């Protein structure tokens, strides 16, 4: 004798943004921003060359500690903050280039 | 080209007990060309040449460990999955990566506006099988049933825009992945953060409008179906001026109902 | 939220076996997806969370019935008007949620272990183990013909030899009975010395036959 | 609506990438789910809503597609990924639920010819009323094999029954057995019984025949 | 190079979004016009006809 | 006695993109990208 028309609801919903609303609660939502990471570079599918105690310029010039890097290739070279030089003191005017 | 460098004799601050230095220089010799070295001392001569290719390869400053796994996108804070269209992990990226945005969170609405029972917009925490439905109180008793037509219509549209937003479709995509100064990089990140903020707003504005419509459509569909046999009882309910068995309500919600059958019966109870 | 199924075994056409799918303590909607032997997945039925609505495939329409006893926290697939085309492993499934809501038609994030039914109307016949004689590098076997029902456990020399073994799956004949072969490989010299016995064992229609192979 | 899965079987080596296609007869608005079925156990849900990956599924399983053309990708295939896969459609308003034919992710191996063996029927079965001739195709690769029966140089029909094993634990090989059923009367009528094997591993259809004497 | 690529990526994004927005409006536009004309007929015939 | 309400249609239409659809067939469409060129620089209006 009495027919009611309603919809779905959740106790606490997600607050989103629209054109006319900066705060609007909705039943369900999804994230569009990657904020988290495992904290490790994956080998696959790219060739990774871990510079370790070597800088690319040290691997290029041929510092003894960098002899292992000879004729090596890479998709991405990974340079470490703790890398140091251990051969004749040198300076590269326009090093970054 | 020509590069003339004069040796500068002079002690500099001792480095690994060496007050001397070696300044490194480079020369690229093109297929036609010839390398010519003139020196009267102080030269650190080459032993040969290096192969010099186009691009695609890169360098990254990172102290993150390398591990046995497969991920297309690399950041100095470790690899990240490229599901989502944007990221906030790092502006420095190597693979096919989501764009970098200042925002740490962009919530894409994938449902409808939350109006709950506790404080036509009758939000039912109990209706969990559909986004829109009916609740009846008849001769036989009480009951609740979801409208799957309006629900599937809302699901299909969210599916459409969601897939388009997160790639995973066959295209030249809506938010194409970045491949890869200060000022230039900041200019970029500000314009991309603006894009992401506007896109989500536009997208969600559409989704709220979408879901609000579906509900209004289902209420009006019921209104045109019952017609004079019922009256708009204030809120989201109707007052059918006759009795309806669990099969009569079924005929209304399943669309197979007509005012002609219960015509004279409804005209009677209404005029009282 | 584990699911447990019951009411399997062999069944003769005309009978009406009842398939049961129990939970672990509220209630969702329940679907039934069947898999014929060697064939793919087929959706047969579903019942609503409450039970108000029930949907059946054209294959089992009018022959199968679905019910639910919330009190017992179970769903019942009552199957009558049998056809030997119902010989399948039956799986009960729970529809997964989509954007926060749980509508009856969706993907299945929860499955039962699987219960096999066998529409056949056949006598529980024991197998007749015949040998596959090696000809004058080099193979021999055992033809385990006409048996019912499934399965049969075959081992060579009471589980002595393992390498070179190949026990083929059972084929369902026109006779409505199963039959299989089991083969082995060893040099054409070593056959004269060593003797081979295929230890065939049938659980229903209890029998533990032994058969030796001889060159012709 | 009908789902068509391709290829029926896909030969892949570990490390390689697999690309599983699902074609719908009409637009399914991304309402597709992918399942992994290992032998004996129930199918395992991998993807839903065409692209959304199920809880705890490894990152290598990637679901995509639009219109009527959908795809399932396994970027770097592990030995535990060799199984059968089914795409699934679902809808609430037009009520529907369909499963595709399924695709076998088979272990890629070098082509290996079958070791053909022909077995004459036993004296015991011969004195029972029926005669069964058996052909053995041992350790072959790929699966695609054709076995024909010739009773005194005459092709048979509907009296043959093939049975194949699963890919071997050691060498991921296939073994097949075709069994021909004849009556003691018909077996006595003829002299020579040939078994003709056609396989990629053999340069020509190899035959293995026998005579009653 | 970098500046030019940054530019072309942001402009390609603009064009892709604009066309989507524009066409979304045009489909909504045309779908409405049809629904409006069906409902106009419904309110006109009223009880004298059935859907 | 029977009044039907329809719309225009074409055998094969143009596939376009919207916010909710990456592939949607429409009756008519227009190009917004210049892909072709004659292969010659014009003198007018520039020196
Ligand atoms: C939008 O709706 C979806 C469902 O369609 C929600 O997804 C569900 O999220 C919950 C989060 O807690 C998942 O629960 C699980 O709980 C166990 C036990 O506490 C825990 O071990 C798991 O790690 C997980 O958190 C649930 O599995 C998940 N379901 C699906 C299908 O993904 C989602 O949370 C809703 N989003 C919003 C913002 O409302
Ligand atoms: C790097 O250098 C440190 C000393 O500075 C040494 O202990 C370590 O063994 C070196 N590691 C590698 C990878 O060469
Ligand atoms: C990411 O990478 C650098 C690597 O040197 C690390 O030190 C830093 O903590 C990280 N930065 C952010 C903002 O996550
Ligand atoms: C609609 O109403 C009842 C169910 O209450 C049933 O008799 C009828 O067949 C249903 N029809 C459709 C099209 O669902």
């Amino acid at each position: 004798a009495t027919l009611c028309l309603g919809h779905h609801a959740v106790p606490n919903g997600t607050i989103v943004k629209t054109i006319t609303n900066d705060q609007i609660e909705v039943t369900n939502a999804t994230e569009l921003v990657q904020s988290s990471s495992t904290g490790e570079i994956c080998d696959s599918p790219h060739q990774i060359l871990d510079g370790k105690n070597c800088t690319l310029i040290d691997a290029l010039l041929g510092d003894p500690q960098c002899d292992g890097f000879q004729n090596k290739k890479w998709d991405l070279f990974v340079e470490r903050s703790k890398a140091y030089s251990n051969c004749y003191p040198y300076d590269v005017p326009d090093y970054a280039s | 080209s020509q590069q003339t460098v004069s040796p500068n004799i002079g002690s500099r601050p001792r480095v690994r007990n060496i007050p001397s230095r070696i300044s490194i220089y480079w020369t690229i010799v093109k297929p036609g060309d010839i390398l010519l070295i003139n020196s009267t001392g102080n030269l650190i001569a080459p032993r040969g040449y290096f192969k010099i290719r186009s691009g695609k390869s890169s360098i990254m400053r990172s102290d993150a460990p390398i591990g046995k796994c497969n991920s297309e996108c690399i950041t100095p804070n470790g690899s990240i999955p490229n599901d989502k269209p944007f990221q906030n992990v790092n502006r420095i990226t190597y693979g096919a990566c989501p764009r970098y945005v200042k925002q740490n969170t962009l919530k894409l609405a994938t449902g409808m506006r939350n109006v709950p029972e506790k404080q036509i917009e009758n939000g039912w925490e109990g209706m969990v099988d559909g986004w829109y439905g009916f609740r009846h109180q008849n001769s036989e008793g009480r009951g609740q049933a979801a409208d799957l037509k309006s629900t599937q219509a809302a699901i299909d549209q969210i599916n459409g825009k969601l897939n388009r937003l997160i790639g995973k479709t066959n295209e030249k995509f809506h938010q194409i992945e970045k491949e890869f100064e200060k000022y230039v990089e900041d200019t970029k990140i500000d314009l991309w953060s603006y894009n992401a903020e506007l896109l989500v707003a536009l997208e969600n504005q559409h989704t709220i409008d979408l879901t609000d419509s579906e509900m209004n459509k289902l209420f009006e569909k019921t209104k045109k179906q019952l017609r004079e046999n019922a009256e708009d009882m204030g809120n989201g309910c109707f007052k059918i001026y006759h009795k309806c068995d669990n099969a009569c309500i079924g005929s209304i919600r399943n669309g197979t109902y007509d005012h002609d059958v219960y015509r004279d019966e409804a005209l009677n109870n209404r005029f009282q | 939220v584990q699911l447990v199924e019951s009411g399997g075994g062999v069944v003769q056409p005309g009978k009406s076996p009842r398939l049961s799918c129990a939970a672990s303590g509220s209630s969702y909607a329940v679907h039934w997806v069947r898999q014929a032997p060697g064939k793919g997945l087929e959706w047969v039925t579903l019942i609503s969370y409450d039970g108000a609505n029930q949907y059946y495939a054209d294959s089992v329409k009018g022959r199968f019935t679905i019910s639910r006893d919330n009190s017992k926290n179970t769903v019942y697939l009552q199957m009558n008007s049998l056809r030997p085309e119902d010989t399948a492993v039956y799986y009960c499934a729970v529809p997964g949620p989509v954007f926060g809501i749980f509508p009856p038609w969706s993907y299945f994030d929860n499955w039962g272990q699987g219960i096999l039914v066998t529409v056949s109307s056949a006598s529980t016949k024991g197998p007749s183990v015949f040998p596959l004689a090696p000809s004058s590098t080099a193979a021999l076997g055992c033809l385990v013909k006409d048996y019912f029902p499934e399965p049969v456990t075959v081992s060579w020399n009471s589980g002595a030899l393992t390498s070179g073994v190949h026990t083929f799956p059972a084929v369902l004949q026109s006779s409505g009975l199963y039959s299989l072969s089991s083969v082995v490989t060893v040099p054409s010299s070593s056959l004269g010395t060593q003797t081979y016995i295929c230890n065939v064992n049938h659980k229903p229609s209890n029998t533990k036959v032994d058969k030796k192979v001889e060159p012709k | 609506i009908v789902l068509t899965q391709s290829p029926a079987t896909l030969s892949v080596s570990p490390g390689e990438r697999a690309t599983l296609s699902c074609r719908a007869s009409q637009v399914i608005s991304h309402n597709l789910a992918w399942y992994q079925q290992k032998p004996g156990q129930a199918p395992r849900l991998l993807i839903y809503g065409a692209s959304t990956r199920a809880s705890g599924i490894p990152a290598r399983f990637s679901g995509s597609g639009s219109g009527t053309d959908y795809t399932l990708t396994i970027t770097s295939l592990q030995p535990e990924d060799f199984a059968v896969y089914y795409c699934q459609h679902y809808s609430n308003w037009p009520p529907r639920l369909t499963f595709g034919g399924g695709t076998k992710v088979e272990i890629k191996r070098t082509v290996a010819a079958p070791s053909v063996f022909i077995f004459p029927p036993s004296d015991e079965q011969l004195k029972s009323g029926t005669a069964s001739v058996v052909c053995l195709l041992n350790n072959f690769y790929p699966r695609e094999a054709k076995v024909q029966w010739k009773v005194d140089n005459a092709l048979q029909s509907g009296n043959s029954q093939e049975s194949v094993t699963e890919q071997d634990s050691k060498d991921s090989t296939y073994s097949l057995s075709s069994t021909l059923t004849l009556s003691k009367a018909d077996y006595e009528k003829h002299k020579v019984y040939a078994c003709e094997v056609t396989h990629q591993g053999l340069s020509s259809p190899v035959t293995k025949s026998f005579n009653r004497g």
